[PDB]
């Protein structure tokens, strides 16, 4: 008899537009660089140490 | 600078007496902040007691 | 691979080059007033605002 | 019958941003570890090693 | 099964506190 | 089955503030985990 | 079974130099050159030194 929480976006969410009072602030912008943008070929082979374990098994 | 001092008197002593109790504060913070070493302490290892 | 153990952590890339966060940034704002070409007053106001 | 709502909401405010002129912002970029996820890892290869 | 020796080190290294490495390292060791 | 590595949450705060120290912890403890 | 190759890795420990306190000493050694009271020169020589 199983049915369970076939609904998207819990809550409603959405990124609703925020845009607030026009500060002009500089910002010098010392960067985080992400070198985990999309670090992706690690989670499409987060499924292969996981295809590795299927091959096993 | 006779007159000045009427208040300069009152404005050195209760400026004084503001650091001094900021300066009573500073320790009994570092009391708040030994009272928090121990609290972080028996959350990390009586909670582990209790898995114990 | 048993794939892990793991050290992911920051043992002195954080410390990162954040400085307190605080350049020791000693803003020493000398302002030197002069009238007629003489000092008239030297107002050197400190602050060590964070950074 | 398993009806049971998984799916908790991770609560996101978002009041409206005022005039941010203040600079005291210190910057702090303190990351990652997550050295539960190299335990994973581990897990992973151990439960491999278990498939092996 | 070589089940699991999670050798937990907690490498805080103390240049402070909130400046910020709780390297809680999980050796996951299966012995 | 093996288990029990020591966990040792040597949990450390510090906390130096505007360039003065206003408190200095080094916590120990063993998890047997 | 020849695990820890991975080792989930070792993307490391990182006691790496990225290090500012380490401090960012600002000597900002402000040379106010007066002549006569007049400021003739500023020579705000910033030793920008990262410990």
């Amino acid at each position: 008899t199983s049915r369970s929480l076939y609904a998207s976006s819990p809550g409603g969410v959405y990124a609703t537009r925020s845009s607030a009072v026009r500060l002009r602030s500089s910002v010098p912008g010392v960067r985080l660089l992400q070198d985990s943008v999309d670090f992706s070929l690690a989670d499409a082979i987060n499924t292969e140490f996981k295809n590795t374990r299927t091959n096993e098994k | 600078a006779k007159q000045e001092s009427t208040e300069y008197r009152r404005q050195v002593q209760s400026l004084t007496c503001e650091v001094d109790a900021l300066k009573g504060t500073n320790e009994s913070l570092e009391r708040q902040m030994r009272e928090m070493e121990e609290n972080f302490a028996v959350e990390a290892a009586n909670y582990q007691d209790t898995i114990g | 691979p048993n794939f892990s153990s793991l050290n992911l952590r920051e043992t002195n890339l954080d410390s990162l080059p954040l400085v307190d966060t605080h350049s020791k940034r000693t803003l020493l704002i000398k302002t030197v007033e002069t009238r007629d070409g003489q000092v008239i007053n030297e107002t050197s106001q400190h602050h060590d605002d964070l950074e």
